[PDB]
């Protein structure tokens, strides 16, 4: 007779109650059917369980998601009733239960305004999955550009690596050119202007924005950067300076906006308010100053990832506005696996401790003889 | 007198001689082996998490304790003239502990759990010991080889690090 197989994987797993991820990459055969139209639930399933996918899919969903935004406006037009949702940053678990909770985008419109990847161990997996709703319903869920849908900042944070790790710079690669595709801006309904950061001190008009060349990388300054990066100042609606705009001390880059700028835009377009993100809110929105005119709040923030980082504790929120009430939806945060910093494996991770800790006791074994002869951390 | 001692290793005469006299300081008893207890009474190796590993891998025999051939061998791995993959070897087998030539997901958890302590919950370090198998396992048996281990750390250049002068 025969050798012996080798013994059951996990026959000596210690912990044999924690789910064990998938060991196979889901196939085109798998995820895309007949007409090539890709299986939600099939990717999602998959996901979930932390499974990967096979290179050419990945690519293919990205640069398919990438043709599709392409072809927007750089400010889309988008019609209540819709949910629109603040930064996702990698919290794939939390953006599984943001969707519980808006509901399925099989019947439910959404907006997302950006910051989709970054500081999140799951950037890709949200990726290729709004990928995929963005494929599975073009005219129903919109994705614009948040300020970490760059190089500079996905180099510079988690998410180059992340792809590295899981895909390859293949994806890496493609996903930059799918981000320089998105959408900077949306009017809502006539009513709201909707970007990620705020407004622009060389923006007056609506006009100037769709204006803009947007298949490129972000300045370091100017109208473009300014949508992705300016913020409302600390005390909006309650500034001592009328200052419109100051600079951005916390950024580093762009700049603050004070409660007369908003109003002067607002007023000057016919709009009722600014919708943004960007700032992690501990109630999961915020809602600044009234204006006068209107009595309707003259910005709103909404953060749709809880417990951002896993230290802030703070809930999420979507925006619902259907039936001409705009109602926000709240929700708290859901498990989700861990993963040592930047990806690493336990070898590369544990490697060098291994090698000082022999070393050290070798060097201590062997100067047992002075001549005579003549604690480990995440 | 009594028979020669065969055995393999990077160390001149005078090496061995000088290893020689360091064992017999070690061997408390006079016995001819070193047991656990002689290794530990050295103080700063109380708090060492690898003692015992270390000791598992030198014993080749397996009879519990390091005879004078097997403290040469040993200590011949870590030589400034040992090569990159012997220095990687050695490294694999802290992690091999039953010495069949594949880390299990059990023992890369076991091992991890001696350096890790309760720095990790055992379901964090659970998790991360799966991925790493999966993601270096190229041949879907669900342990590592050495040649999938070295795969992974062969850049690492941490035999580098891993020398001792005698
Ligand atoms: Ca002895
Ligand atoms: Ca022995
Ligand atoms: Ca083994
Ligand atoms: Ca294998
Ligand atoms: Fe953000
Ligand atoms: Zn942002």
């Amino acid at each position: 007779p025969p050798p012996p197989p080798p013994p059951p994987p996990g026959a000596d797993r210690v912990v044999k109650a924690v789910p064990f991820p998938p060991t196979h990459r889901l196939t085109s055969e798998e995820v895309f059917d007949l007409d090539g139209i890709p299986r939600v639930d099939v990717l999602k399933n998959h996901l979930v369980k932390e499974g990967r996918v096979d290179e050419e899919i990945a690519l293919r969903i990205i640069n398919e998601g990438a043709a599709i935004l392409r072809r927007e406006k750089t400010m889309i037009e988008v019609e209540a009733p819709i949910t629109v949702c603040g930064d996702i940053h990698g919290q794939f678990f939390d953006l599984m239960k943001l969707f519980e909770v808006g509901g399925s985008p099989a019947n439910t419109r959404y907006l997302f305004l950006g910051d989709y990847v970054d500081r999140g161990y799951f950037s890709i997996e949200c990726v290729l999955y709004l990928w995929v709703l963005k494929i599975l319903y073009p005219s129903t869920l919109f994705l614009l550009r948040g300020n970490h849908e760059c190089r500079h900042l996905t180099e510079y944070f988690t998410f180059k690596q992340e792809c590295k790790i899981k895909y390859s710079e293949r994806v890496y690669e493609a996903c930059m050119e799918a981000f320089d595709s998105l959408p900077l801006a949306a009017l809502l309904n006539q009513q709201f202007l909707c970007v990620h950061g705020g407004l622009s001190p060389e923006i007056h008009t609506l006009d100037d924005i769709r204006r803009l060349d947007r298949f490129k990388e972000p300045p370091a300054f100017g109208p473009m950067c300014d949508l992705l990066w300016s913020d409302p100042s600390e005390d909006f609606g309650n500034e001592k300076s009328q200052e419109h705009f100051s600079h951005n001390t916390v950024r580093g880059c762009s700049y603050f906006y004070n409660y007369p700028a908003v109003c002067e835009f607002l007023q000057n377009n016919n709009l009722l308010s600014i919708i943004r993100a960007h700032e992690a809110q501990d109630a999961g929105y915020r809602m600044y100053r009234k204006s006068q005119t209107t009595g309707f709040p003259s910005l709103i923030t909404i953060f749709s990832a809880p417990n951002y980082l896993d230290v802030y504790n703070n809930k999420a929120a979507v925006l619902k506005y259907e039936n001409n009430v705009m109602n926000i939806r709240q929700f708290n945060c859901s498990p989700h696996p861990y993963w040592l910093p930047n990806f690493m494996d336990v070898f590369t991770w544990s490697l060098p401790f291994v090698g000082e800790k022999v070393t050290e006791m070798l060097v201590n074994v062997l100067s047992i003889c002075s001549d005579d002869e003549l604690v480990f951390s995440v | 007198a009594s028979y020669p001692l065969e055995m393999c290793s990077h160390f001149d005469a005078d090496e061995i001689k000088r290893l020689g006299k360091r064992f017999k300081k070690l061997d408390l008893d006079n016995s001819g082996s070193l047991s656990v207890e002689e290794f530990m009474s050295l103080p700063e190796l109380q708090q060492n998490p690898l003692v015992q590993r270390v000791i598992d891998i030198f014993d080749t025999d397996g009879n519990g304790e390091v005879d004078f051939k097997e403290f040469i061998e040993g200590v011949s791995q870590f030589s400034v003239k040992g090569d990159k993959e012997q220095k990687l070897r050695f490294a694999f087998r802290i992690y091999d502990m039953d010495k069949d030539g594949y880390i299990s997901n059990g023992e890369l958890f076991q091992v991890l759990k001696m350096m890790v302590g309760n720095n990790l919950k055992d379901t964090q370090l659970q998790q991360i010991v799966d991925k790493t198998i999966i993601n270096a396992d190229k041949d879907g048996d669900g342990r590592i080889s050495f040649e999938e281990f070295c795969a992974v750390v062969g850049g690492l250049d941490i035999h580098k690090k891993m020398v001792v002068d005698v």
